[PDB]
């Protein structure tokens, strides 16, 4: 039940893990979603230097300062990631046990993912561009995006469409449906007292113990079965 | 500039903000809407079942 | 009046007549919206009733 | 045709996009103590009313400059004389920023309330505010994109569904115009098991 979907998504995280290039996982090999769901979602090293790499990725001067925090400083390091992810708009500055691993696996999930997704794809191995001195790269970079962001933001707001995106809502409902959509008070007491996790699986039940049936009565009258067409 | 594109990520982070709000909304009624048809569904669905 | 046709197809989002835009404008691209899409499946206890029926 | 607005409204002095745009800007932040503050002012038609608003004006943005401190350009009771150029454009601004952030702060969910505290602190390393705005940038692209996929799904398994019931609404009535024809002719159902 419920957990299927918590190691459905740390496959997902994994699998762009290895597509991003983790270092982290170099030889790391697992095949196992048990596996690849507690090597994202519990309290190990593995997964707080795998943070650190993702922290790295999206903001490359943490990593002189997290290299200068020892195996001694590992609760340091925790410090500085959740500033850091407080700083980035992910979690709060006291968020530790996220950035450690205490926290519920779908917050987990859900803070990897907003880390996996800021680490853009490497479509265009453009190689030189790796190492050429940072500090006269940052300064274009900033101004190229901040001209990206005005030309985005102005066109965006040129558009009629920008208070309905900003308010939406939908209809596809033609008259002869809305006697039902207006039923309210009465129809969603049935759809609150549903047990789906329940209904679904003594639904499937059911259609077995059934079909079994069907099948050894069609496996008894088989005489029956025969294409005597000439009945008249 | 670093005050110029702070005013940029405010503008974005907001905008983001009032519609999650917003959406999530039309979504949580969509799905309503769609369960208070399925009820027309299964009902009319099995009496044209009996029928049968 | 007029009236709507009840078999109109799907019509589209205040979204798409925001993207659409904007990849026209060049403002985005198709690369940038590929890099921010998000398979989250809607309405799925609204499926969870349709395959019991 | 009397009130010019956009961009270029405050290059000039410009009074009456001042009371649309601070009326506006309260009512916004707080649409019962806008409704309570400017009761007898609004609309400053008039030379007592321009006073009067003015006055509240100047005591509501003043207690923003108060609560917000060192955030805020100082309040002075002479920018709404004469309402324009960058001094006002600028005291315009940081409202506009405090009315989004008291925004962020009743509109957020109650685990992402954080999310005002990150925009009040003014990061001064222009790496991590380009980390934080591209992370901005597609947040909301990935929000923009489930706005379809939420309208465009809905049409499509709402209008797959108008078929459906509508399909079995009609084949209902071919059967239950069917039944009526055997409806007179069986009358021997207790003879069937004897007789069988």
């Amino acid at each position: 039940m419920t957990g299927g979907k918590e190691l459905g998504a740390a496959v997902e995280l994994y699998e762009r893990l290895q597509m991003l290039s983790c270092p982290c996982l170099e030889g790391v090999y697992l095949t196992d979603p048990q596996s690849i769901y507690e090597l994202l979602c519990t309290p190990s090293s593995h997964r707080l230097d795998i943070l650190q790499w993702l922290c790295s990725r999206i903001y490359p001067p943490v990593q002189e300062q997290l290299s200068s925090l020892k195996e001694s400083q590992t609760d340091t390091k925790v410090k500085e990631i959740a500033k850091l992810c407080f700083d980035l708009m992910l979690c709060h500055f006291d968020d530790l046990d996220l950035i450690r691993g205490h926290a519920s696996p779908f917050k987990q999930i859900s803070f990897i993912g907003q880390l996996l997704d800021v680490i853009q794809y490497p479509d265009t191995i453009s190689s030189n561009v790796i190492l050429e001195s940072l500090s006269h790269s940052t300064e274009k970079n900033v101004v190229t995006c901040i001209r990206e962001n005005e030309e985005l933001l102005k066109e965006l707001f040129s558009s009629p469409h920008f208070q309905a995106t900003l308010s939406p809502e939908c209809n596809p409902w033609p008259a002869d449906f809305k006697p039902l959509l207006n039923a309210e008070e009465s129809l969603q007491k049935r759809a609150t007292q549903s047990s789906k996790g329940k209904d679904m699986s003594n639904s499937v039940e059911a259609l077995l113990e059934i079909s079994s049936s069907l099948k050894a009565l069609k496996e008894e009258c088989v005489d029956l079965c025969s294409s005597v067409t000439d009945g008249d | 500039m670093v005050e110029m594109i702070e005013s940029q990520t405010l503008l974005l982070t907001y905008l983001t903000i009032k519609m999650q709000k917003n959406l999530f909304r039309l979504e949580e009624k969509a799905e309503r809407n769609l369960l208070l048809v399925n009820d027309q569904k299964d009902q009319l669905q099995e009496t044209i079942h009996m029928m049968k | 009046m007029m009236a709507a046709n009840p078999w109109s197809p799907v019509q589209p989002s205040a979204a798409s007549l925001l993207l659409e835009k904007c990849l026209a404008a060049g403002v985005l691209s198709q690369n940038a919206l590929d890099q921010a899409q998000l398979e989250a499946p809607c309405f799925s206890h609204a499926e969870e009733l349709q395959r019991i029926t | 045709v009397h009130v010019t607005f956009g961009v270029n409204m405050f290059d000039k002095p410009n009074k009456d996009a001042f009371y649309v745009v601070f009326h506006f800007l309260f009512g916004k932040l707080d649409n019962v103590r806008c409704k309570e503050v400017f009761r007898y002012c609004w609309p400053p038609l008039d030379k007592k009313r321009d006073a009067e608003f003015r006055k509240a004006c100047c005591e509501w943005l003043k207690k923003i400059s108060d609560e917000v401190g060192a955030g805020f350009p100082q309040v002075v009771a002479s920018i709404f004389l004469s309402p324009g150029g960058p001094k006002f454009v600028h005291l315009l601004y940081h409202f506009a920023r405090y009315v989004m952030l008291q925004h962020i702060k009743r509109d957020a969910d109650a685990g992402n309330v954080f999310i005002s505290e990150a925009l009040q602190s003014k990061i001064q390393d222009p790496q991590k505010a380009l980390a934080r705005n591209k992370l901005a940038r597609q947040k909301y692209l990935k929000v923009l994109q489930k706005e379809n996929l939420v309208i465009e799904e809905y049409q499509r398994k709402a209008q797959l569904l108008i078929k459906q019931i509508r399909d079995m609404r009609s084949e209902h009535v071919a059967l239950q115009n069917q039944q009526k024809l055997a409806e007179k002719v069986d009358r021997k159902i207790s003879d069937k098991d004897e007789n069988i």
